[PDB]
């Protein structure tokens, strides 16, 4: 019973995690020049960053997609994403943990263009392995320059304290634009139609697709557009004419007076309503589940009477439902107890087999505590295999104890010892053929070591304590329960 | 199988969109899987009388009806009457002829002065003169409120003034159609008819409907209430309880 | 697979002493794992990382 | 299906009581035989029906 | 041995009833081990002896 | 082709008001209207759904929601594409110096 | 055709936006006629002259 | 209608054929193109689909 309490503290004092990240030769960089900017200036910086990343001894190949921002899934000209490939672990002498801690420290605190280096997650299901991805809607329909002023109440306070340390939002209405202001009085005083003035503006300072032409079999577009030198100016609208109804040519500088403004570059609609994406990840020690329960609580406080705190990404797959993780293990134990109760022919005997399981979880949760690991899911995977093996050996032990006490006729004490004596040889030789078998996973050198370094460290200590610590107590519980069963004859 | 039969009808509509009148092609023939009966019928109304009736229809077409179309199992959720507000232009043939304006002049003027067109960007790529930044161009070509629609000028007079649309017509945000109304115990109420899929669980989906209506009830304004007096599945629930009794 | 198979070869000769006894697990482990592939195939699974 | 279960209440116990009843007949006609052995003599008679 | 299969599948199959994103990963491991226990358990009492 | 993202936000509001479909299918969807000239509308379906069924379902409805589209888009094209398929490998093509 | 459909009947024309969703602009003559023969007296349409 | 027999197969059948290729359980396909304006493309699939 003292060991049982040792498992309660062993389980409460280990980090509750999910999956562990591992070194698969892969790197991603989110290059972001200042807003608006230009394409050629992004190219001048992409070929400058793609040159110093090849300088590291652990980098093999690189490639970038200029003019497409991954922060928004749009192709904004002021950003670019770079895909880097690392050398093989047989050649590289360093991992990607210190390479990222080196590069995202060398670049992200210096250049005018922000470049954060990260890595692709191991399993494509999760969005950021620990954080969230929620959208905030608005059924009332308000201007984006005000919803921008409302999401700031959430993000700026979600990073203050509480349970998160990096809550981000991807909505930005402070993007530079040229808002054209129309003068409908002028446009019609000048005897013009609006379908004409904007059809001729799409052919000068815009792209206009007229028809297709034949060449090499495929039919490609043809596009009319003014030469680039008469469009890059602030007010290039001063030299574009439109044929009036009367017959005169009229400059667009009369009624279309252009002026600067601010507005969002990428407008996102999540479930019929305008929404903003919120992304982040918890603090070092906080679990993922309660961190999703954190933004939900604080968003009920700093929002309005029309903003739906909607959910998406992985944070929605966890919020969807609950109440299943227990009523599966429970019926599993009931089916286990009945399967054995039908075999041993007694009701109070299968409890002896069940008692040999806390030994496997004690030795498995102990070695992952000393080595300093966290109970992920690759470690709990081997925990299932150990319970299935620990309980297996315990079945045959109580089986021979029942056979020794009731067939051979030996006493309860002499049978509880003679049974453990019979089962001792196979239990050891399976353990030596298994602990040594999955021993190469402890010193695993290669890809996917996050699993095997936690799988091995889990079921090696579990196998030791389920076949050396456990084989002493299975006979004790048979001795206790069988004597109590014969007592009940009175 | 509802789907095997659905995508077997599809392979006959597109197969026979050749022997088809051209006018029906442009709006598109629509094929869908939905039951021919009605699963339930929701009713919303003002418990006091401030929300009226035509306004409640709008609260449905803005916050309620869009969410009802997405709960699992429902096939359709149309609000009858089509009484969501439109921007109505009420011409007066007297003032149309007092100013020599035929109705077609108002048609092209509204169609042209209210539309929205593509503009472009300033200084993108096929350029030799260096451009530091790159700017988008916001447009704003539609008209939001009815006052801007009244100023749609049909004719430009030689004396500088313009013949505006208000001078020959009335503009107001009214309704797409008032060909029908609705009652619930005599009160002005908006009816919402909920359909079922082709083979869903009527008990399951109709229960998720009432659960979603309760969710949207927390954001109802003032005395806007709702009642669902017609539900073909409540009889099933009340008849299941009778068998447990039996 | 072949490492645990060889560890079985070593453990069988150490605890039983006859090479004829180590030949029998050399046919059970291949056929059992081989049959398990048929199980994962017909049931519906496929060979992936997990 | 729920109509068949109420229908099954009166047929599920058909085979149960048709064996338990034959146990009572043997007991009231055999003072010597024990209950555990009487169940054996019961299934000898009412298993084909 | 037959009770081992009926008891090891009694601990592998239940953990396959969680429809979570994490549970769909663990269904791969469990049902693979359940196929192994049952198939190698059949080989154990037929081919091995 | 052109258009401020606010205008493309009023040409996605037609497929958005259209892609509300699914017998045992849709969970949610997110559209991103960009000033870059494109709009990507991503519809997610409930887990355990035939991706071919989800593709043919969302595609069948857009053929009826194209009548309300501007002519500059009906001329260019609207495309659907299943994205639940696992990404095998990527290939880079270039010419060195030449 | 568009004159009769915008005076006696309702006309389609382009849509407009407010409060979020996109609604229609609809044209119809407010001149209400209990009969019909007097309606055609006052509704005009210019020719190619 | 109004196109050459070769221009139909080059501008109508090609963006169709190049887009259908790669379909599941597809063996082969052929498209006949006549000067009468008709483009008849038949796609053959594997036996049992």
């Amino acid at each position: 019973c003292i060991m049982l309490g040792a498992i309660f503290y062993l389980y409460k004092a280990v980090p509750n995690s999910l999956v562990p990240e591992e070194d698969q030769g892969l790197m991603i960089s989110i290059i972001n020049l200042p807003s608006a900017s230009a394409l050629h200036r992004t190219i001048s910086e992409v070929d400058h960053i793609s040159q110093e990343v090849l300088k590291t001894n652990g980098v093999k190949d690189a490639m970038a997609m200029i003019g497409f921002d991954l922060f928004t899934s749009s192709l904004k000209e002021n950003a670019a994403a770079m895909f880097i490939g690392l050398q093989d672990w047989k050649d590289r002498n360093v991992s990607a943990d210190q390479i990222i801690a080196e590069l995202n420290k060398k670049f992200a605190f210096d250049r005018n263009a922000s470049s954060v280096f990260i890595g692709l997650p191991p399993i494509p299901g999760l969005s950021i392995t620990g954080g969230f991805e929620m959208y905030v809607q608005n059924k009332s329909g308000k201007s984006y320059d005000e919803i921008q002023k409302d999401v700031n109440k959430l993000v700026a306070a979600a990073n203050q304290r509480k349970e998160l340390s990096r809550v981000r939002t991807t909505l930005d209405t402070t993007f530079p634009q040229y808002k054209l202001i129309i003068d409908r009085d002028k446009l019609k005083h000048y005897n013009l139609n609006m379908q004409d003035v904007f059809n001729t503006m799409n052919a000068t300072i815009g792209t206009y697709y007229v028809n297709d032409f034949s060449m090499l079999g495929k039919n490609f577009q043809v596009n009319i557009r003014a030469k680039g030198d008469f469009r890059n100016t602030q007010d290039a609208l001063k030299n574009i004419f439109v044929r009036s109804n009367d017959g005169k040519m009229i400059p667009l500088d009369s009624f279309l007076t252009l002026q600067r403004s601010s507005g969002p570059d990428d407008v996102k609609r999540f479930n019929l309503f305008p929404a903003a994406q919120v992304q982040g990840q918890p603090a070092p020690g906080y679990t993922s589940g309660q961190a999703i329960e954190a933004i939900a609580q604080v968003a009920k406080e700093t929002l309005g009477d029309d903003y739906s705190i909607a959910w998406s990404g992985s944070a929605y797959q966890e919020v969807s439902s609950k109440g299943t993780a227990s009523y599966a293990f429970a019926l599993g134990m009931i089916f286990v107890f009945l399967i054995l109760a039908a075999q041993y022919e007694r009701w109070l005997i299968p409890l002896a087999v069940v008692t040999a399981v806390p030994f496997a979880v004690f030795g498995s949760f102990l070695l992952v505590y000393l080595r300093g690991f966290s109970n992920d899911i690759y470690f709990q995977t081997g925990l299932l295999l150990l319970i299935g093996l620990s309980a297996k050996n315990a079945i045959l032990i109580v089986e021979f104890a029942m056979e020794e006490r009731f067939k051979k006729g030996k006493g309860v004490f002499e049978a509880a010892v003679a049974a453990a004596k019979l089962r001792f040889r196979p239990i050891i030789m399976t353990s030596l053929a298994f602990t040594f078998g999955v021993l190469p996973m402890i010193f695993a050198t290669g890809a996917g070591s996050a699993s095997r370094h936690s799988l091995g460290t889990g079921l090696i200590g579990g196998m030791i304590a389920a076949s050396t610590l456990a084989i002493f107590f299975v006979p004790l519980f048979f001795y206790l329960l069988e004597n109590f069963n014969e007592w009940l004859d009175k | 199988d509802p789907d095997q039969a659905t995508i077997d009808v599809n392979n006959r509509i597109s197969a026979a969109t050749a022997k088809m009148p051209d006018a029906v092609k442009k709006l598109g023939v629509t094929v869908r899987k939905t039951s021919s009966t009605t699963l339930a019928a929701i009713s919303m109304y003002s418990s006091d009388g401030s929300m009226s009736a035509v306004d409640v229809y709008n609260y449905i077409t803005l916050n309620v009806l869009d969410e009802l179309k997405r709960v699992p199992g429902v096939g359709d959720a149309n609000a009858i009457g089509n009484r969501n507000y439109s921007l109505r232009i009420w011409l007066k043939p007297d003032l149309l002829n007092k100013f020599g304006i035929t109705a077609t002049d108002v048609i092209s003027a509204v169609n042209d002065q209210n539309a929205q067109y593509a503009t472009g960007k300033i200084g993108e790529e096929p350029v030799t003169q260096k451009s530091p930044y790159v700017y988008s161009i916001t447009m704003q070509g539609r008209l939001q409120n009815p006052s801007e629609f009244e100023n749609i000028i049909l004719r430009t007079n030689n004396d500088g003034s313009f013949l505006r649309l208000k001078d020959v017509a009335d503009v107001e945000i009214g309704s797409q159609q008032y060909s029908s109304q609705g009652r619930l115990n005599g009160n002005d109420a908006v009816p919402i008819m909920i359909n079922l899929q082709s083979g869903a669980n009527a008990l399951h989906t109709a229960e998720l409907v009432q659960a979603k209506m309760q969710e949207l009830s927390k954001n109802f304004p003032k005395g806007l209430t709702y009642k669902i007096p017609y539900d073909t599945t409540k009889f099933v629930i009340e008849s299941i309880k009778e068998v447990v009794k039996t | 697979f072949v490492e645990a198979l060889i560890l079985v070869i070593i453990v069988m000769y150490m605890f039983l002493k006859n090479f004829r006894a180590t030949l029998i697990p050399m046919i059970a482990v291949p056929v059992s794992l081989l049959g398990t592939f048929a199980g994962l195939y017909v049931l519906g699974f496929s060979i992936n990382l997990l | 299906t729920l109509f068949a279960l109420i229908l099954a209440i009166g047929i599920v116990v058909d085979d149960a009581i048709i064996v338990v009843e034959n146990i009572d007949r043997i007991l009231h006609e055999n003072e010597q035989i024990s209950v555990k052995d009487a169940a054996i003599q019961a299934m000898q008679e009412v298993s084909s029906p | 041995v037959i009770s081992i299969v009926l008891v090891l599948c009694a601990v592998f199959v239940p953990v396959s009833f969680i429809s979570g994103f994490v549970g769909e990963i663990q269904r791969q491991f469990a049902l693979t081990l359940a196929i192994s226990v049952t198939i190698s358990g059949f080989v154990a009492l037929t081919l091995t002896p | 082709t052109g258009a401020d993202a606010q205008t493309i936000a009023s040409t996605v509001a037609s497929p958005i008001e259209d892609a509300i479909n699914g017998a045992d299918n849709m969970i949610y969807m997110d559209s991103t209207s960009s000033s870059s000239g494109t709009m990507s509308l991503t519809v997610y379906f409930d887990i355990g759904t035939d991706p071919d069924q989800a593709t043919i379902d969302v595609n069948n409805r857009i053929s009826a929601a194209t009548a309300k589209m501007p002519d500059a888009v009906k001329k260019l094209g609207v495309t659907v594409r299943k994205t639940s398929s696992t990404t095998l490998a990527a290939i880079s093509m270039y010419s060195s110096d030449g």
